[PDB]
RNA sequence: AGGUGGUGCAUGGCUGUCGUCAGCUCGUGCCGUAAGGUGUUGGGUUAAGUCCCGCAACGAGCGCAACCCUCGUGUUUAGUUGC
RNA sequence: GUUAUCCGGAAUGAUUGGGCGUAAAGCGUCUGUAGGUGGCUUUUUAAGUCCGCCGUCAAAUCCCAGGGCUCAACCCUGGACAG
C-alpha cells in the first residue's frame, strides 16, 4: 500500500480543476453544432421579468450520424453550449442507401408535430421545412422529401423526423427478420 | 467453465417462493411456476438458467478488468453486502443511497475528494486543535461521508458492472443504470417487472437466506474471474 | 441597495493606507492639497509620454510619504516599459517637475517605482484594459470574458465586474455584471481589492467597479 | 474660452426606500413535448434559507451569523502633565 | 412594379387527407319505415372484379423519338401510355 495522500493527489490531479482550465475541445469529437431557433422565454418575479434564452440545436458529422437537444441559459452562448452537450449524448444514426437517401417511405408523430419523409432520385437534393430540413441535412441524407403536417412547432418537428428515422429499416435487416433471402424481396 | 447450483441447494436456501398473490405483477406470468396458500412459487429452471448466464457474464467481466458495484439497502442485505464485496474485493453500497451517484459524477466525485481531506484530516489528529463546534461539525460531516461514501470510497471513474438487490425499493440505480449504459443483473420477486434489469434473475426478498445463495454464488464466481483477471493483465 | 467601498470598510485592518504622513490638524489641510497636487502631475506626465509610445500603462496606485526631510513618491506600477525605457527615465523627468509642484523649501522629493508582479491580479490595471477594449467598440461580452480569462491564469481566488452605462451605444442604459469564483464583501477577514474607472464613449460615459479577492 | 442654460426618461458616481426584511440565485443531474419544476418543498427549531432529521437531488455562491470599532471583569507592562 | 382575376400554399369542406369529454361540434331519450352495411359451410350463376383480342374516343394541344427555319419560340413526320 502506497500512502493516501499521494494515490488521491494522482486522482485530485488526473480529475483537473475547472477553474484553473480553459474549455475548447469540441472540434476534436469530428462534429458541427448548428443553431436551429432561438427564443427568449422569460420566468416572471415580483421585480419583473427574468429572461432566459432557450436554443434548439442539432448536431450531425454530415456523415449519417444526428441529434437533437434543447438548451436554456441567460445569454445566447451558454444556452448553445448546454444545447450542444445534451444533443450529443441524445444522438442516434439515419440508415442510409448507396445514394444517400432513405430506405423507404415513412410518417411520424411526435405532440402535433406529423412528419412525412420519402426517398428521392439521387440529384433532387433535399426538400423540406426549418426543422426537419436541417435535422435532414446534418444528418448527411442527401436527397430526401420531407413534409411536416400538423403543427410548425420547431421543436416537436426536429424530434418528430428523428422517430421518423429511426424506426427506418434497412433491406438487410427486414431479409434478416423475415428470414428470407434479398433477392426474393427485392422482386 | 462451470458453477455451482442444483435443484437442491436452490430448494434448501427457499429462493422458490414470493410475496402474495394480491400484490402481483402479471408481467411477470411468462416465467412464473405455481401459486400455493395466496403465496406465488416462481420457476427454478429458468432461475438456473438466469444465474448461470448472470455467473457467466460476471466471470467475463471480472476477467476482461471491468469493476463492480454490488447494491441493496435493506437491513438484512446491508449486513450481506459489506461481506459480499469484502470477500470479492468489489464496491458495495449498503447503507442509504443517494440519487446521482451514478449519472451525476462531478459532484459526486468532488463530495469525494473532500471526503478524502476529512479521512487525511481525522488520522493526523488535527481535529484536537478545534473548538468543539468544529469538532461535531467536521464529524457530522464524517458521519454522512461514510454512511453515502463508505463502499464506493476506492473507485475512481465510472462504474460499468452494477449489481442489485430486490429492484423494487432501489429504483434509482435501475434508472441511473439504464440511463447510462451500465448492465444490471437483478434480483426479481413477484412484485417487480423484467423491465429494468439485462439479467433479470428470479430470486426472494424477504429472505436472507435467498439473498445469501445467489450473492454468494454470484462472489464466487466474481473471486474466480478475480484470480483470472489476475492472471490475464 | 448601496454598498460601502469595501476598500473604506477595511481600513487598519486588513488595508493600509495610500498617504502615509502626521501633520498638526492645522496643516493638515495643505498637506493634503500637496498630495493632490503631485498625484495629479504624475498620473498626467505618464498618461501622454506612454500613450504617445502606445501602450498599455498600468499606474496602479501612488504612495506617498512624507517625512520632514524628504517626502518619497512610490509608484506601483504594472508595466514600466514605457516609463524606463525611455531614454529621460521617468525617474529624472519627474523627479524635476513634481518637486517644481509642491515646494522646495526644506522638502526635497524623492521617486520610486516598483513592479507589481501580477498586473492582472490587480483590479484597477484590468479596469484600464477593459476600458482599452471597449473604447475599441469591442462587444463588452468579449470584454468581459477576456479579463476573466487573463486574470485567472493571473492567479486569482474571486473576481466580480460590473458594467454600467449606455452598453453597445443602445439608448437606454443598464447594467452588466459578472461574478467567477467567490467574493465575500462582507468579511473584513477578507483581503479585498476594488478600483473604479470611468470611460468617455461617443455614447456617453460608462462605469466600470473591479472587484477581486485574494484569500483570508 | 466661459454657461448654476436644456434634458436624472440619454448617462457615471453617489444616496434613499421597501428592510438589517430573510431572502435571491447558479453549476451538474433528474421530472415535464415545452414555458417551467425539483434543489429552496415535508417533520422539528431558530433573530435568521439558523440548524438537524427526511426527500431525485448533490453541492456551491451572494445574504444571515462571525471576523471590525466602543462599553462592561481580570492579568502583565509602562509611570508625566494624570495619580 | 402596382392593381384585378383564378389555382396553389390551405390537411381551411379532409376520397387519398380532419374533427366532435373540456377548444366550433353527439339530436334530451327511445321505437321504428325507406336507405346503407351484415356470421359460418357447400353449390350455382357471372352483375361487379380480373385477363386477352377488336371497334372507337376527329385533327391540333400535352407526353416520347427524329427532322426544318443559323438557335430558340414556332412548324412538320411517326408513335404511345393513361382513362
Ligand atoms: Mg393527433
Ligand atoms: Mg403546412
Ligand atoms: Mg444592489
Ligand atoms: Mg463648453
Ligand atoms: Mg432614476
Ligand atoms: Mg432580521
Ligand atoms: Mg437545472
Ligand atoms: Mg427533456
Ligand atoms: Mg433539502
Ligand atoms: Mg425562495
Ligand atoms: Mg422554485
Ligand atoms: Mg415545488
Ligand atoms: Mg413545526
Ligand atoms: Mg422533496
Ligand atoms: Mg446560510
Ligand atoms: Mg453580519
Ligand atoms: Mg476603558
Ligand atoms: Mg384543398
Ligand atoms: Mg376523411
Ligand atoms: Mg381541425
Ligand atoms: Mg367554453
Ligand atoms: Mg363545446
Ligand atoms: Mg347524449
Ligand atoms: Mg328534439
Ligand atoms: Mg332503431
Ligand atoms: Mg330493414
Ligand atoms: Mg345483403
Ligand atoms: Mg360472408
Ligand atoms: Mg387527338
Ligand atoms: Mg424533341
Ligand atoms: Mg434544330
Ligand atoms: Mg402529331
Ligand atoms: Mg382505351
Amino acid at each position: 500500500l502506497g500512502n493516501d495522500v499521494y494515490a488521491m493527489d494522482s486522482k485530485i490531479k488526473k480529475a483537473t480543476g475547472f477553474g484553473s482550465k480553459s474549455k475548447k475541445e469540441k472540434i476534436r469529437d469530428g462534429f458541427e453544432e448548428n443553431v436551429v431557433q432561438v427564443r427568449r422565454v422569460t420566468k416572471v418575479v415580483k421585480g419583473g421579468k427574468h429572461m432566459r434564452f432557450r436554443a434548439i440545436v442539432v448536431v450531425g458529422d454530415k456523415k449519417g450520424q444526428v441529434g437533437v437537444g434543447v438548451g436554456k441559459a441567460k445569454e445566447v452562448v451558454s444556452a448553445v453550449q448546454k444545447a450542444a452537450v445534451d444533443a450529443r449524448r441524445n444522438i442516434i444514426t439515419v440508415p442510409m442507401t448507396k445514394y444517400l437517401t432513405f430506405p423507404h417511405r415513412n410518417e411520424a408523430d411526435y405532440g402535433a408535430a406529423r412528419v412525412m419523409l420519402r426517398p428521392a432520385a439521387p440529384g433532387t437534393g433535399v426538400i423540406a421545412g426549418g426543422a426537419v430540413r436541417t435535422v435532414l441535412e446534418m444528418a448527411g441524407v442527401e436527397n430526401a422529401l420531407g413534409k411536416q403536417l400538423g403543427s410548425n412547432n420547431a421543436l416537436n418537428n426536429a424530434r418528430a423526423t428523428i422517430v421518423a428515422v429511426q424506426t427506418m429499416r434497412q433491406f438487410s435487416d427486414v431479409a434478416r427478420d423475415r428470414g428470407i433471402p434479398m433477392e426474393e424481396l427485392w422482386k | 467453465r462451470y458453477w455451482n447450483i442444483n435443484l437442491e441447494e436452490m430448494m434448501e436456501a427457499g429462493v422458490h417462493f414470493g410475496h402474495g398473490t394480491r400484490k402481483w405483477n402479471p408481467r411477470m406470468s411468462p416465467y412464473i411456476s405455481a401459486k400455493c396458500k395466496g403465496i406465488h412459487i416462481i420457476n427454478l429452471t429458468r432461475t438456473a438458467r438466469f444465474l448461470s448466464e448472470a455467473c457467466d457474464l460476471v466471470f467475463d467481466a471480472s476477467s476482461r478488468g471491468k469493476q463492480f458495484l454490488i447494491v441493496g439497502t435493506k437491513n438484512k442485505a446491508a449486513d450481506s453486502v459489506a461481506r459480499a464485496a469484502i470477500r470479492a474485493r468489489c464496491h458495495y453500497v449498503n447503507k442509504k443511497w443517494l440519487g446521482g451517484m451514478l449519472t451525476n459524477w462531478s459532484t459526486t466525485e468532488t463530495r469525494l475528494h473532500k471526503f478524502r481531506d476529512l479521512r487525511m484530516e481525522q488520522t493526523a489528529g488535527r481535529l484536537a486543535r478545534l473548538p468543539k463546534r468544529d469538532a461535531a461539525v467536521v464529524k457530522r460531516q464524517l458521519s454522512h461521508l461514510q454512511t453515502y461514501l463508505g463502499g464506493i470510497k476506492y473507485m475512481t471513474g465510472l462504474p460499468d458492472i452494477v449489481i442489485i438487490v430486490d429492484q423494487q425499493e432501489e429504483y434509482t440505480a435501475l434508472r441511473e443504470c439504464i440511463t447510462l449504459g451500465i448492465p444490471t443483473i437483478c434480483l426479481i420477486d413477484t412484485n417487480c417487472n423484467p423491465d429494468l434489469a439485462d439479467i433479470s434473475i428470479p430470486a426472494n426478498d424477504d429472505a436472507i437466506a435467498s439473498i445469501r445463495l445467489i450473492l454468494t454464488k454470484l462472489v464466487f464466481a466474481i473471486c474466480e474471474g478475480r484470480s483470472s483477471y489476475i492472471r490475464n493483465p | 441597495g448601496q454598498k460601502i467601498n469595501p476598500l473604506g470598510f477595511r481600513l487598519g485592518t486588513t488595508q493600509s493606507h495610500y498617504s502615509l504622513w502626521f501633520s498638526q490638524p492645522k496643516n493638515y489641510a495643505e498637506g493634503l492639497q500637496e498630495d493632490q497636487k503631485i498625484r495629479d502631475c504624475i498620473k498626467n506626465y505618464v498618461q501622454k509620454n506612454t500613450k504617445t509610445s502606445s501602450g498599455v500603462e498600468g499606474i496602479a496606485r501612488i504612495e506617498i510619504q512624507k517625512r520632514i526631510d524628504l517626502i518619497q513618491v512610490i509608484i506601483h506600477m504594472g508595466f514600466p516599459k514605457l516609463l524606463i525605457e525611455n531614454r529621460p527615465q521617468g525617474v529624472e523627468d519627474l523627479k524635476i517637475n513634481v518637486q517644481k509642484e509642491l515646494n522646495c523649501v526644506n522638502r526635497k522629493l524623492n521617486i520610486a517605482i516598483t513592479r507589481i508582479a501580477k498586473p492582472y491580479g490587480d483590479p484597477n490595471i484590468l479596469a484600464e484594459f477593459i476600458a482599452g477594449q471597449l473604447k475599441s467598440r469591442v462587444s463588452f461580452r468579449k470584454a468581459m470574458k477576456k479579463a476573466i480569462e487573463l486574470t485567472e491564469q493571473a492567479d486569482t481566488k474571486g473576481i466580480q465586474i460590473q458594467i454600467a452605462g449606455r452598453i453597445d451605444g443602445k439608448e437606454i442604459a443598464r447594467i452588466e455584471w459578472i461574478r467567477e469564483g467567490r467574493v465575500p464583501l462582507q468579511t473584513i477577514r477578507a483581503k479585498i481589492d476594488y478600483c473604479a474607472y470611468t470611460v468617455r464613449t461617443i455614447y456617453g460615459v460608462l462605469g466600470i467597479k473591479i472587484w477581486i479577492f485574494m484569500g483570508e
